[PDB]
């Protein structure tokens, strides 16, 4: 259930613990969740309120959040998760192509002509 | 003055920097085309023209200084670009 | 005036045995001859030569000497043995463009009107083609002196001949990259190419020497051009010139995926050819 997105089943079985303790593992998996969802809060959304991803979590309202919202983007407004979706910089790039490709095509005439 | 990244003005520059109104600098242009102080195009309703070609002026021991240090890593480019040439493709021709 | 010059490698061989042939007096003498030939078709033809006396004191040097009665007999002998060849002008041996030659071409413009002039190469390493010529441009002009005049350098090759290229490639002998495949041009023009462009770009740098400190006249009519190479230098890659690049990358591989799937089918069915020839010839002959 970790491999694909579902995480809400996955804290289901964090309500299914049959066996026995099982405390530190799922604390680790807690951990490796919560930076994962604040990693994942970085897709292209829109604004958001402090009550709907405040609670996608677990949490209320604590001071939590703004340690979330102070680590990275989505800034603290008016009840606001602002959007900082650029996604601009990285293209327009002949020159990347033409480093590498003038390399490939004398490849091209390496074997091709000379004997080998 | 403008670089050559854009040289793209307006025409409320040209109001601005010439002060004289809108239905002119259209009339102001086509002169200067006609003249051939300058090769651009021109656009009305983003309100742009792209100039390409300007009347080449003079200039100081300054504007060397421009035109040496702009000059001086492109110098090692040519060297950049040949220097996978004959490193890569070294052993088609001793 | 003159589109460009066609020089003959006779007459390229028939100084440098002209300078050896004075090479024995050590001390200094530049080589200047008269230069034989037609121009036809506004194209400037180069064919024959020889060498006149000429003497050169160090002080005082504005006292040349030609001795043209061995100018007239010789060319009244050239034109004797061959009609068509006529005078094209004439020559220096040009090491470094020496100063008698502002008026050795005035000297002797009474035969050829315009009288050019060819500077060689007698020590030959470079990475072009040692072989400069120039015309006489007179101006009553701009800033310098009420009598002006300065050379204008007109482009210059090497002109074959059918009958010269039997000749040519039998003396070479020593190495002549031909075979022009899929790299002749990586080398005529890849290699050295962009090693062409090195000597042109650092042409100018030798100009920019006079920032503050070099010679004293400064620009005028020199500017105007390199203020339109900066401007005129090509359009940067942000419109469709990346996106018409990758088009026809998607557009001239494929011809090479399609050529280069042919050449494997044609080798493949050559194998079959040597195989028909293998096992067909084992059980026959032994």
């Amino acid at each position: 259930y970790l491999m694909e997105g579902s995480y809400n089943k996955v804290f289901l079985a964090k309500g299914n613990i049959p066996a026995e303790s099982y405390t530190f593992f799922i604390d680790i998996l807690l951990d490796t969740i919560r930076d994962e969802i604040a990693g994942c809060i970085e897709k292209a959304y829109e604004k958001i309120l402090f009550t709907e991803a405040t609670r996608i979590l677990f949490f209320n309202t604590p001071k939590k959040m703004t340690d979330y919202a102070k680590k990275r983007g989505w800034v603290l407004g008016p009840n606001n998760y602002y959007s900082f979706a650029s996604q601009q910089q990285k293209p327009e790039d002949t020159t990347i192509p033409s480093t590498e490709l003038a390399k490939q095509v004398i490849e091209y005439a390496r074997q091709l002509e000379m004997i080998v | 003055t403008r670089p050559a990244n854009h040289r793209q003005l307006t025409f409320e520059e040209i109001a601005k920097s010439a002060k004289i109104t809108v239905n002119e600098v259209e009339l102001l242009v086509m002169k200067a085309l006609s003249v051939g102080l300058v090769k651009g195009s021109i656009d009305e309703v983003d309100k742009r023209v792209h100039m390409t070609w300007v009347q080449p002026r003079v200039l100081d021991l300054q504007q060397i200084k421009g035109m040496k240090d702009r000059l001086e890593f492109w110098c090692t480019d040519v060297k950049s670009m040949e220097m996978l040439v004959e490193h890569q493709a070294h052993d088609i021709l001793t | 005036a003159v589109q460009k010059v066609v020089v003959h490698p006779l007459v390229l061989l028939s100084v440098v045995d002209h300078f050896n042939r004075i090479g024995k007096v050590g001390n200094q003498k530049r080589v200047v001859g008269v230069l034989l030939g037609s121009w036809q078709k506004k194209v400037l033809d180069v064919s024959n030569s020889f060498a006149v006396p000429f003497d050169e004191d160090d002080k005082d040097d504005s006292v040349w000497f030609l001795d043209h009665d061995y100018l007239e007999n010789m060319y009244g002998m050239f034109k004797k043995v061959n009609a068509r060849e006529r005078i094209v002008g004439w020559y220096h041996t040009g090491p470094k463009l020496h100063k008698n030659d502002i008026a050795i071409n005035e000297l002797m413009k009474r035969y050829c009107p315009n009288s050019v002039l060819v500077i060689i190469d007698v020590k030959p390493k470079d990475l072009g083609l040692p072989t400069e010529a120039y015309i006489s441009v007179e101006e009553v002009h701009d800033d310098g002196t009420p009598t002006s005049k300065t050379f204008e350098h007109v482009t210059s090759e090497i002109g074959a001949e059918e009958a010269e290229e039997v000749g040519v490639e039998h003396l070479l002998r020593d190495i002549k990259d031909t075979t022009v495949g899929t790299l002749s041009q990586r080398i005529t023009n890849q290699v050295h190419g962009l090693k062409g462009l090195n000597s042109k770009l650092l042409d100018i740098r030798s100009y920019l020497e006079k920032v503050a400190t070099g010679k004293l006249p400064i620009n005028h009519q020199i500017i105007y051009q390199l203020q339109d190479v900066f401007n005129l230098l090509p359009d940067v890659s942000l419109q469709e010139f990346v996106k018409a690049f990758y088009l026809k990358t998607n557009d001239q591989m494929v011809v090479v995926y399609l050529a280069s799937l042919i050449r494997s089918v044609v080798a493949l069915h050559n194998l079959i050819n040597n195989k028909i020839a293998n096992r067909d010839a084992e059980k026959k002959e032994g």
